[PDB]
RNA sequence: UCGUAACAGCCGAGGUUGUGAAUUGCUUUCAAAAAUUUUGAAAAGCAAUUCACAAUAAGGAUUAUUCCGUUGUGAAAACAUUCAAGGCGGGGCAACUCGCCUU
């Protein structure tokens, strides 16, 4: 992890407190493509 | 069957042979003590343990030893899950017709034997709902046709059992209210006699 | 209480093999050179990262914006599928799709 980069797909959860618990899950493409399609599709969008 | 019905079929089969491993699991644990006397392959005495060990569904239980009845294996030598089993599982469990509970080694003895609520005179059912156990004075006396008139005609009877032992017939005034309520199980079978 | 559960249909993105390309690599071969040792050029085999493209069950039709090719029957190397009209109407700018009424 030192001064590297890693990947994953944050699924947030508010607590009863109001705390969105951060949960991190390794990515693996050709089973969660409508996270990383709906990512890409809002970058080609922010690019105008 | 269709699909729906038959996902369900296996687990009943499976839980049969489950049950028909833990009866001879508990038989060769049986012949190592003298209770009365145990054989080996005889198949009467396997079906009258697998209809004597319904106590579980007779209203009391304890979670202790309740793992041990869904298992199929059990431990059988020794300090085992089966000799606990046989400590509790000693007399939990009173006769159909004479309301007295059953140290379960008097079951080979003739004096006790399979019972037909419905008679071989009269309806061929063959399931386990209509096959108790009982003694062999009160099969000898029930003379196929079951029920009412003799039942009640013979109620309060003392039989002798043999031995100087002699047991009372059902007092019909308390016997309807055990008809009743007393065998609480009351899945199918009980108000059919 | 049985039955429904099976059959079909419109699409997506990769991967693999191969062709071409840019850049590097490993091994092998004539020496071109140096004073028995290395530097080497060029080819061959094997790849790597990235791009474009071809094929994607062997293969056979067809020019309809249609396909057949892992099911079943059984020798006949043979088959299974579809089935005229008339309006009423819903949807859709469009292609077309979906229901009702009548022989």
């Amino acid at each position: 992890w030192v001064d590297r980069t890693k990947e994953f797909i944050v699924s947030e959860s508010i607590l009863k407190n109001g705390e969105t618990k951060r949960t991190f899950k390794a990515v693996d493409s050709e089973k969660d493509w409508i996270a990383i399609k709906t990512k890409t599709e809002q970058e080609i969008e922010h690019s105008h | 069957l269709p699909a729906d019905d038959r996902k369900k079929l296996t687990n009943q089969i499976t839980e049969n042979e489950n049950t028909n491993l833990r009866i001879k699991a508990l038989l060769a644990e049986m012949m190592n003590d003298h209770s009365v006397e145990n054989v080996r392959p005889f198949s009467p005495m396997q079906q009258e343990i697998l209809k004597i060990y319904e106590d579980g569904v007779l209203k009391s239980d304890i979670e202790i030893e309740d793992d041990i009845l869904k298992i199929s294996k059990t431990a059988q030598p020794s300090s085992s899950d089966l000799k606990r089993y046989k400590l509790w599982l000693e007399q939990k469990y009173k006769s159909p017709y004479t309301g007295q509970i059953i140290p379960l080694n008097k079951l080979f003895t003739p004096e006790y034997e399979i019972e037909a609520i419905i008679p071989q005179s009269r309806y061929f059912d063959d399931s386990f709902s209509n096959k108790i156990i009982c003694e062999s004075a009160v099969n000898k006396l029930k003379d196929n046709y079951i029920g009412l008139g003799f039942i009640k005609q013979f109620g309060g009877t003392i039989i002798e059992l043999g031995f100087g032992k002699s047991v009372k017939v059902f007092d019909t005034e308390e016997y309807e209210d055990f008809v009743k309520k007393h065998y609480a199980n009351n899945r199918g079978k009980r108000n059919k006699l």
